[PDB]
């Protein structure tokens, strides 16, 4: 069945890079798109970035600098790279699949990994 | 290129040509371009099919097959 | 742009909730998408470019256009969760505040 | 909308820089192949008759103003068979008047491939005969099909086409029609690339859409 | 350098959207008439082949950012006979080895009559006859010349052309060479438009120098 | 529109000819039979005089068209022990037969 | 013997247009282009169009400055729009040849533009 | 488009005037033009760095270094101007009341 797991640091200190690989399974990562969706703490979700299916990257524009999402189709892992972090960007990151052709919304969200940012 | 002719009139090719098969109807009259493409002048009668390697004829010397799919142009039988 | 969503609304064992758009009308060509939030975070999807269903997903859900703000109505409601609404503006899905249901 | 700025790759086999440009001219393909065909549902389809290699590829806006590229286009995908194999990024139809009831149209697509596939496929290419005196002479096709083997790479961009004639208009046209025999092709933007193949590092810069 | 984008207008004199491009083959004119040299100098000039119609020139930087016209290339003119009758104001050479020996060399002018005129030259245009199996056939220029009058208006953008298969060794070319009758010809960003003449507003791009 | 034979017409080289007249296309690849079932000889463009002779027919036929007027010239050589005759100059359709020279 | 002549205002007022037209004889404005130059109380490049039609404006002054010539009547009129008071100078128009020579020749006399 | 900058006078009794701009390029592009002035009559004397025009008698164009300068082997008192096309303009410099 279609799955979707999340793994990250859990705790990084200001202006250290955020490395997160989402390592979907149950579904190829050439056909449906991974969204990056990050819901902080007591907020509504913010979009990241998407890496599409034929590898074009979409970044959120705000984080387009910083951001940088990656893919590896044989190992089937989305890497997520954020640089300059700071205090205000924890929250709970999510992956999420896109079916651009089909359903045309993001269909499976992932558990999301907790980055907490502090002292 | 072997060429194989043996209503409806079958001429089977030796290998794979396409649809480059002119099909050679006092001198010898041409009755289709590619096999499948009526000739002007021609009773629409005649009609011509196949694709890939075999090719047939159905009315409704004798009637040549002529490939130009390598030189030199073969024909049948 | 900006999507704005009623923060929240009550029930009983139908409901509409309305996805408005800050930017103009809401068409077809902002794919339209409604994701219910349960308790720890579980996230799926309810509702693609507004009419077609996520699998697995129960008849009673609907979604549609109407006026100039997309909505998504609960038929025969049993979904006690909050509702996020994404519209596709071209480039990248924005996300709309929770609804807070209610049953 | 945007301005697609291509730069075009070496030429993909079996073309060359020194022979005629081959085009996948019927819609059909040989047993054991499928055509490479830009597919929005079964009803809307355009079957690929001109495939071309891009090595890279260069987005603006409609002023010229430097843009990062575009989400593909949703709902289109370039299924070979049932499944996809390459994501559509840019569409644009050129719509020539031929004659008052006879219009040319030339579909382009601009897509990336997802999934390395090889088919075979029909092939032919433009030829135009001599003509004594100032008589007038047609841009035909070679009504000689050929079988032969056309390979797509992963990731890498490919600019489709489609070519049709329409008689009697659609207020996008979504007909697939092979190229005819004995027909006259007049060029247009869309179809000059498809009579030999141009050289490596050549840039075409195209108006191409990002939406029906 | 800018980088020119040309929207081709009407075909010009005698060409037209539904016949073949004409072109002035030889380097010689019936009796009482000259050819349209585009000469530096005494010594180097090429002998305008290809003749279009541009309606409107839109000039972008390299970067893809307004700009207005340049001044017209000093040096440089479109001599029929001895007296002027335009300047150039853009000039490219899209240079393509057809092997180590031979290299094909068209060089693309774009000029602005000054003052109009009419010549009678002799014209030819390019054929590909049709090939048996899948043979590479060439791209070749008919050999009858066939004598028609050619218009000029003053005011009004025109793109030349000038095509030199240069064999042997070479460095920009001024070598002026006739339309062989049976050289094979390589097509380049320079022929695109010199097969049939295109619709009219079409935008196509280029990449053109202001100098030598 | 029409090839016209110029003729009926051993080891004296024996040009075998057919001359077509009413053409509006000149380069149409005019191709050479002889027919003593059909039997290709090869086929010569009528413009660039370029020939492709069926490897069984070379060193034995050498064909030349000629350049103001379109002609078919099968320069054969060497004749041995039957008839060689009819060549095909196609068109868009329905143009290209002519009367076979029939070689005794 | 090639000469030219200007006739200008000789006074206008800030804010207003300024007309001069430029004369030509003993040649023809379809092989050389026609250089406007002013000579405030150096000399600025105002404007050029050339034999073909086509004209170049300073960059500072591309939305004053318009220049039109007619071939046959072999005249050429310069109009400036938003004068201001620094306008003042003798305007010169000069003929470049841009085919055998690259540089300015001769030079019209000259009209007291004053503002 | 650059500056350019040309000696503020000369005096002399063979002379030569320097034309130098502040890219420096000197390069044949600029089509060195010294147009002259009189009593204010403007006169075409060089074109192309090289040129002449006609009836002009003695003057003679040449780049030396890397300043376009010219050559003038009681009558000739005069401003020199000298003009350098840039690439698409030309900028006169102060000139020389030799
Ligand atoms: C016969 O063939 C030769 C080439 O072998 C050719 O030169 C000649 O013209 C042909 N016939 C005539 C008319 O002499």
């Amino acid at each position: 069945q279609v799955q979707l797991k999340e793994s990250g640091p859990g705790l990084v200190a200001p202006s250290q890079s955020l490395s997160i690989s989402c390592t979907v399974s149950g579904f190829s990562l050439t056909t449906f798109g991974i969204h990056w969706i990050r819901q902080p703490p007591g907020k509504g979700l913010e979009w990241l970035g998407v890496i599409w299916a034929a590898g074009t990257t979409n970044y959120n524009s705000t984080l387009k600098s910083r951001l940088t999402i990656t893919k590896d189709n044989s190992r089937s892992q989305v890497f997520l790279k954020m640089n300059s972090l700071q205090t205000y960007d924890t929250a709970i990151y999510y992956c999420v699949r896109e079916d651009y052709d089909y359903f045309f919304g993001l269909d499976y969200w992932g558990q999301g990994t907790s980055v907490t940012v502090s002292s | 290129i072997v060429l194989t002719q043996s209503v409806s009139l079958s001429c089977r090719a030796s290998q794979s040509i396409s649809n480059n098969l002119h099909w050679y109807q006092e001198s010898p009259r041409l009755l289709f371009k590619s096999a499948s493409q009526s000739i002007s002048g021609i009773p629409s009668r005649f009609s011509g099919s196949g694709s890939g390697t075999d090719f047939t004829l159905s009315i409704n010397g004798m009637y040549f097959c002529q490939q130009t799919n390598s030189w030199p142009l073969t024909f049948g039988t | 742009a900006v999507v704005t969503q009623e923060s929240a609304l009550t029930t009983s064992p139908t409901v509409t909730l309305t996805c408005r758009s800050s930017t103009g009308a809401v068409t077809t060509s902002n794919y339209a998408s409604w994701v219910q939030e349960k308790p720890d975070h579980l996230f799926i999807g309810l509702i693609g470019g507004t009419n077609n269903r996520a699998p697995g997903v129960p008849a009673r859900f609907s979604g549609s256009l109407i006026g100039d703000k997309a909505a998504l109505t609960i038929t025969g409601a049993q979904d006690e969760a909050i509702y996020f609404c994404a519209l596709w503006f071209s480039n990248h899905w924005v996300f709309g505040g929770g609804t807070k249901l209610t049953v | 909308e945007y301005k697609v700025v291509l730069t075009f790759g070496s030429p993909m086999s079996p073309n060359a820089n020194n022979k005629q440009t081959w085009v996948n001219k019927p819609l059909d393909a040989p047993s054991g192949h499928y055509n490479v065909k830009i597919a929005k549902d079964v009803d809307h389809y355009l079957t690929m008759q001109g495939f071309t290699s891009i090595a890279s590829v260069d987005w603006y806006t409609i002023d010229f103003q430097p843009s990062e590229a575009p989400a593909p286009i949703k709902g289109l995908q370039v299924l070979v068979n049932i499944s996809k194999k390459a994501d559509v990024y840019a569409v644009k139809q050129f719509v020539t008047a031929q004659t008052n009831n006879k219009h040319q149209v030339t579909s382009l697509f601009l897509v990336k491939v997802t999934t390395g596939f090889q088919v075979n496929n029909y092939l032919s290419y433009f030829y135009r005969a001599s003509a004594t005196g100032d008589a007038t002479t047609n841009l035909l096709v070679r009504g000689d099909t050929y079988t032969a083997g056309i390979s797509f790479t992963q990731g890498g961009w490919y600019l489709l086409t489609n070519t049709s004639i329409v008689d009697g208009m659609p207020p996008w046209v979504w007909n697939n029609v092979e190229l005819k025999t004995n027909t006259a092709y007049h060029m247009d933007k869309g179809l000059v690339h498809l009579i030999m193949p141009l050289p490596e590092s050549t840039q075409m810069c195209y108006e191409m859409l990002t939406s029906i």
